[PDB]
């Protein structure tokens, strides 16, 4: 995250850190029950082995409310393609149940329609992560969130050098300094309804983080919902 | 009208039948007897930042 505020104590409770043999996080994930994870089926060649910690809000000492799982099964769209990303979404179930408590709790699954005509057309969502401060700086050690406006999909169009497919939208700004980067890729976005927040996008790709005339693109939740549901149940 | 004028009065999910406006509510919550807040059913319940 570049920009934005740190996530205080109980405030970004669906966070997972997806991370390497060396304990070190490559992507993010969005909790959504106590067995499973939302990703971006791109981040699922980061890395050989892998799994997921959640509970974290500063990867340099022990709160208490830490807990690492492993993944039993991935779950990758078969239409992704690493050409566009177009169906960039996976879905990971885990060896053992989460045990939620503070800092660690799942992020709500809305309704299409009612998502796309009510949640999307709300002036803002929020973006958060572990990833870059800034396009060639350091990942950050404390978790950062981001209120991101949604952008208008013909102008998002218009900016882009890469094709943005029906399963992707845009959010951010024109030139202000604030856009998810690198390493946040996976991770949630996420809209505010009556103190209830609910699953709208997952990090997919930028050209770089925050330059001039460039949107954040994210996966469309709202296009996968039934794919979501079935790959819960099998 | 409906589910266009602040979402039908409904906390969550609005759905609009026979001209008439049908709250529901995300899992883990169950429609109240106004049939349109959502009360948790359980602890932390989706979408709730965490208190303790
Ligand atoms: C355009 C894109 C790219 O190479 N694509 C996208 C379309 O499919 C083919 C390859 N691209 C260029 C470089 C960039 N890699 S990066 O700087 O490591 C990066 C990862 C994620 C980034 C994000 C910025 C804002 C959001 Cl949302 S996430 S910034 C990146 O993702
Ligand atoms: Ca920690």
């Amino acid at each position: 995250i570049v920009g934005g505020q740190e996530c205080k104590d109980g405030e970004c409770p669906w966070q997972a850190l997806l991370i390497n043999e060396e304990n070190e996080g490559f992507c993010g994930g969005t909790i959504l029950s106590e067995f499973y994870i939302l990703t971006a089926a791109h981040c699922l060649y980061q890395a050989k082995r892998f799994k997921v910690r959640v509970g974290d809000r500063n990867t340099e000492q022990e709160e208490g409310g830490e807990a690492v799982h492993e993944v039993e099964v991935v779950i990758k769209h078969n239409r992704f393609t690493k050409e566009t990303y177009d169906f960039d979404i996976a879905v990971l179930r885990l060896k053992t149940p989460i045990t939620f408590r503070m800092n660690v709790a799942p992020a709500c699954l809305p309704e299409r329609d009612w998502a796309e005509s009510t949640l999307m057309t709300q002036k803002t969502g929020i973006v958060s992560g572990f990833g870059r401060t800034h396009e060639k700086g350091r990942q950050s050690t404390r978790l950062k969130m981001l209120e991101v406006p949604y952008v208008d999909r013909n102008s998002c169009k218009l900016s882009s050098s890469f094709i943005i497919t029906q399963n992707m939208f845009c959010a951010g700004y024109d030139t202000k300094q604030e856009d998810a980067c690198q390493g946040d890729s996976g991770g949630p976005h996420v809209t505010r309804f009556k103190d209830t927040y609910f699953v709208t996008g997952i990090v997919s790709w930028g050209e770089g983080c925050a330059r001039k005339g460039k949107y954040g693109i994210y996966t469309k939740v709202t296009a996968f919902l039934k794919w979501i549901d079935r790959s819960m149940k099998t | 009208k409906l589910c266009s004028l602040d979402n039908g009065d409904c906390d969550q999910f609005c759905h609009e039948e026979q001209n008439s406006v049908v709250c529901s509510c995300a899992r883990g919550y169950t429609l109240a007897d106004n049939g349109k807040a959502c009360i948790p059913t359980g602890p932390y319940p989706c979408g709730k930042q965490t208190l303790e």
